[PDB]
């Protein structure tokens, strides 16, 4: 009945953010082992069996070391930011579709937009507290790139979106009942690539955190127990846009074990560029975001509007 | 015969033309009424790149 329905609303929600945790704590080994082999390496194999417990003995790690916390007074607002970080990182997972209803979450395209919005307030703050140049450049520049990116983001969502007729995520499964539809979007998928690499800041377009350039942009000033907490989120970020991408192009079939195997794939995709490509300039990034694919995804709009008109027009 | 002279134009000129404590005090009548901007230092930022640094 009626609580049977809250109840394990509440379960599902509790159960799949313990997952998405020690997923993404645990996926950090696969960066490790598969950018391990990428390069000549053979990545860690040494503690536990095969290196398999190298996530928790990191965690261990720095929960144990101390926190240095920075210039006297600073301690909540730097304790903040990695709290209201983290938190977005998970809970954009529950609009996230399913057969099995979780919920009945409508809008659910926007409330994608609205989440990868947000991560600009956290990574800004976080430099803010930090009050190192360093980290202000960092924070800066990653604002810079989050904020440019979404205008493409936006407009790249609309044109699945009519592609489909609603803004209910589930209907990419209906759509795609036949084909899939990364073969039908081909060029898209490579701009949504790199639109969700820019989301998560990993590289070619590593300006937020980086190295080499900035020591760590925002992450410098971090201690361990924060430090932890924006690693996990970056990680299940880059997790959350590998599960859109695998529901958007290719299949959103949920309640199948390919769609699994998918998801896995993709996120190897994002190492296997992690270990390729190098990083690049502010200007030709915004170059890259403003005058090259803002055209390119207006266009699509403009096409497909028209398309659908059609489509319209036949039935 | 009596014609405008110069005490009779400094009736006027002030800042009020019955100056009173303070508006007598401080004067400003750039007469063209478009001063110039005079520009400033704008200090730069400052960065101790390296050593420490890949
Ligand atoms: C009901 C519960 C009953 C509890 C049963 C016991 C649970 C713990 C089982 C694992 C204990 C391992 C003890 C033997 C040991 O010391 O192994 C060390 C192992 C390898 O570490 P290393 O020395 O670097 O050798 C690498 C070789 N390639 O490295 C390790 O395995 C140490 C890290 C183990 C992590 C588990 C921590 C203990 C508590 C369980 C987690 C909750």
């Amino acid at each position: 009945m009626f609580y049977m329905e809250f109840i394990l609303s509440l379960i599902g929600s509790l159960l799949l953010i313990i997952c998405v945790l020690v997923s993404v704590a645990f996926l950090t080994l696969l960066e490790r082992k598969v950018l391990g082999y990428i390069q000549i390496r053979k990545g860690p194999n040494k503690v536990g069996l095969m290196g398999i417990p190298q996530p928790f003995c990191d965690a261990i790690k720095l929960f144990t070391k101390e926190q240095t916390y920075p210039l006297l007074s600073n301690y909540l607002s730097y304790y903040i930011s990695p709290i209201f970080s983290l938190f977005l990182s998970l809970f954009v997972w529950m609009c996230m579709p399913f057969f099995v209803k979780l919920y009945s979450f409508n809008l659910g395209g926007l409330f994608f937009l609205c989440c990868t919005s947000l991560g600009v307030y956290t990574v800004m703050v976080a430099g803010w507290s930090s009050n190192s140049n360093y980290a202000l450049l960092g924070g800066l520049r990653a604002v810079a790139q989050t904020i440019s990116y979404e205008v493409s983001l936006a407009l790249i969502l609309l044109s699945f979106i009519f592609l489909i007729g609603s803004y209910n995520m589930i209907y990419f499964f209906f759509y795609q009942v036949y084909m899939w539809f990364l073969i039908i979007l081909f060029p898209m998928a490579l701009v949504w690539v790199s639109i969700s690499l820019a989301e998560t800041n990993r590289t070619p377009f590593d300006f937020a955190e980086g190295e080499s350039e900035l020591v760590s942009g925002f992450n410098v000033e971090y201690s361990s127990g924060g430090f932890a907490l924006i690693f996990m989120a970056e990680y299940a970020s880059i997790l959350f846009m590998s599960m859109l991408f695998c529901v958007i192009f290719l299949g959103c079939d949920v309640f199948n074990l390919l769609f699994y195997m998918k998801l896995t794939f993709i996120s190897f995709v994002f190492i296997w560029v992690r270990g390729t490509l190098p990083r690049f300039r502010y200007d030709k990034l915004m170059y890259l975001a403003w005058k090259c694919f803002l055209s390119f995804s207006l266009n699509y709009l403009l096409f497909f509007i028209g398309f659908k008109i059609l489509l319209f027009s036949l039935l | 015969k009596w014609y405008p002279d110069p005490e009779f134009m400094k009736q006027f000129s002030g800042p009020v033309m019955y100056p009173d404590e303070v508006t007598s005090l401080w004067t400003v009548p750039p007469w063209n009424s478009k001063v110039t901007p005079v520009e400033k230092s704008v200090r730069n930022l400052t960065l101790n790149f390296g050593p420490q640094h890949p």
